[PDB]
Parts: structure tokens; sequence; C-alpha cells
């Protein structure tokens, strides 16, 4: 009587489903980096044309 | 890369040389040699004869 049962004990209100929250999905992006050339070498003048 | 190493030492280290041309007399180096000089057609003749 004080917890609002029956007689053999089954509960007199039917306990909540408490829906979960479920998972969510995951993304991923492209990423890029900058350079520089590098120092240009004086060529040594050969003698050809 | 090997041939193309052997390539740019070829034409890096290329160097236009110095071409001259120098006329020797054989009767005259003799008869000048600082050790045995000698008349050279001399020598010839006595060796024929």
């Amino acid at each position: 009587l004080r917890h609002n049962l029956s007689i053999d004990g089954q509960p007199l209100s039917l306990a909540i489903y408490a829906e979960p929250t479920d998972p969510k999905a995951l993304l991923t992006s492209m990423v890029q980096a900058s350079q520089g050339g590098s120092a240009v070498l004086p060529g040594t003048l050969s003698l050809y044309r | 890369l090997n041939l193309a190493e052997m390539e740019k030492v070829w034409l890096e280290r290329d160097e236009r040389a110095l071409e001259v041309t120098r006329t020797v007399s054989l009767a005259q180096f003799y008869q000048a040699l600082s050790s045995d000089n000698f008349n050279l057609t001399e020598k010839l003749t006595q060796f024929l004869r």
C-alpha cells in the first residue's frame, strides 16, 4: 500500500521508458599548408651556346 | 642521375685550353743537346756508310 503496488508487488504505475539521447555522427575536413621556394643559385656560365 | 652529374661537372669545369703549336728540328735539338751534342746529318751519313 505504501509503495502503491498490487497484492504481489507488481507496480500500479507503468515505468516510463526513458528513451535515450542516442549517438550522433562525426565529421572530418581537409587541412592545407604553404611553403616557399629555394634560393636561386647563380648558374655558372659555360662556354656553349 | 649519375649521367646528369657527369654532364653538370663537364659543363661547369669546362675550360677552353690555350692551344700552342711548336716546331722542333731534330738536327738542332741533337746539336744543342745538353748531354750528347752532335751533328745529326753527319751521324746519319756515318751510320748509313
